[PDB]
């Protein structure tokens, strides 16, 4: 995305987050209005700031707009249940020469404790690759709040193709499951020393292994 | 009291073309100064925006999807039509079109928006999955656990369901929600935390039964062994 949000900010009912919008001198630092959007799981995206800090009929002035440099930001104090939902900023970016939106922010407002993921990562299997196919899977469960990225690599290097990643859903037990699929040839998996998936979750990575030589 | 309603195709087919329309209402798309655009959001994913068009001709498009697109108003209709050539699985998202502000004394901004309509690009082939042993190893963990599972693989239409062992192991079984792929087809895995102290001696096998195209698979889950 041309403009860089943190996927996911949180606090508790009455604390105050922030939620950053980094863009360039093609967009933000080239003077092109800023706004931001509210989307809740479900429904349509609504105007809630524009031009940089003016809040549309109904939304509250504990939701605050700034700019400084290429940066734009986001304040909500007094975090309220309703605040729950995805935030994006948007701007114009005149090198592309089109609107462009961050990638999205999704804000929660704690109401259980905070979990890290469990991650567990499998390789293909014998019988996958004796179908002539490939497929690591990445499975993500247990965690709070329900937000997540997922990246892969073959030994150290990104890999961006053939990757397939869920949203996150809710579990029975309120805490939250993702899941992320890599395809590759077989010819590819036993070719790299290693393959991994990586799981951030609010600014903690944690990567999982496997090998073609692991039995 | 401005309104904006999508309309279109739930279901397009990959090479197809799809046409959506926007009904705009309490405005007209005559008047000085009314812009209308259309955004896509694959599912899960960020708002992109596509197209504008305003009171003139005047039509601007993303210039990554620009040679794909046309954006058209029927006045007599009152509405804003997006055509989009040679749909493919990668393109089912939501599409919005929303009421820009369009001028400078205003601003450039998505100030009324409607509430959107999914377009999923997929085939008309039903299509069973391929299910694989996802094999847990006997290695020492802390917790004394090891996870085992099946992958179910490139499927169509959703839904699946898997059991464990006829249904008699229900307990420490997590089956994920699917994963639409840029294929178009479905995957998911559904995986069992289990004693490692058993993996020797139990055995594990996942019932896959996918009812749309009557498959049922039964596969044994065998742990990883050198």
């Amino acid at each position: 995305s041309v403009l860089t949000q943190p996927p996911s900010v949180s606090g508790a009912p009455g604390q105050r987050v922030t939620i950053s919008c980094t863009g360039s001198a093609s967009n933000i630092g080239a003077g092109y209005d800023v706004h931001w959007y509210q989307q809740v799981p479900g429904a349509a995206p609504k105007l809630l700031i524009f031009v940089y800090s003016n809040r549309p009929s109904g939304v509250p002035d504990r939701i605050s707009g700034s700019k400084s440099g290429t940066s734009a930001s986001l304040a909500i104090s007094g975090l309220q249940a309703e605040d729950e939902a995805d935030y994006y900023c948007q701007s114009y970016d005149d090198s592309l020469r089109g609107w462009v939106f961050g990638g999205g922010t999704k804000l929660t407002v704690l109401g259980q404790p905070k979990a890290a993921p469990s991650v567990t990562l499998f390789p293909p299997s014998s019988e996958e690759l004796q179908a002539n196919k490939a497929t690591l899977v990445c499975l993500i469960s247990d965690f709070y709040p329900g937000a997540v990225t997922v990246a892969w690599k073959a030994d150290s290097s990104p890999v961006k193709a053939g990757v397939e990643t869920t949203t996150p859903s809710k579990q029975s037990n309120n805490k939250y499951a993702a899941s992320s699929y890599l395809s590759l040839t077989p010819e590819q998996w036993k070719s790299h020393r290693s393959y991994s998936c990586q799981v951030t979750h609010e600014g903690s990575t944690v990567e999982k292994t496997v090998a073609p030589t692991e039995c | 009291q401005v309104t904006l309603r999508e309309s279109g195709p739930a279901l397009v087919k990959p090479t197809q073309t799809l046409t959506l329309t926007c009904t705009i209402s309490g405005l007209s798309l005559t008047t000085s100064g009314v812009c209308v655009s259309w955004i896509r959001q694959p599912p899960g994913k960020a708002l992109e925006w596509l197209a504008l068009i305003d009171w003139d001709d005047d039509k601007y498009y993303s210039t990554s999807l620009r040679t794909r697109l046309t954006i058209s108003k029927d006045i007599s209709k009152n509405q804003v039509v997006l055509t989009m050539t040679n749909m493919d699985p990668v393109d089912t998202a939501t599409f919005f079109c929303a009421r820009t502000r369009c001028t400078s004394n205003w601003g450039y901004y998505f100030d009324s928006w409607g509430r959107g309509t999914r377009v999923t690009v997929s085939s008309a082939s039903t299509k069973g999955p391929s299910v694989f042993p996802l094999a847990p190893s006997s290695k020492s963990t802390s917790g004394g656990t090891a996870a085992l599972g099946c992958l179910v693989k490139d499927y169509f239409p959703e839904p699946v369901t898997v059991s464990w062992n006829s249904g008699a192991l229900t307990s420490g079984v997590h089956t994920f929600p699917a994963v639409l792929q840029s294929s178009g087809l479905y995957s998911l895995s559904s995986v069992v935390t289990v004693p490692s102290s058993s993996l020797g001696t139990q055995t594990y096998i996942c019932n896959v039964n996918h009812k749309p195209s009557n498959t049922k698979v039964d596969k044994r889950v065998e742990p990883k062994s050198c």
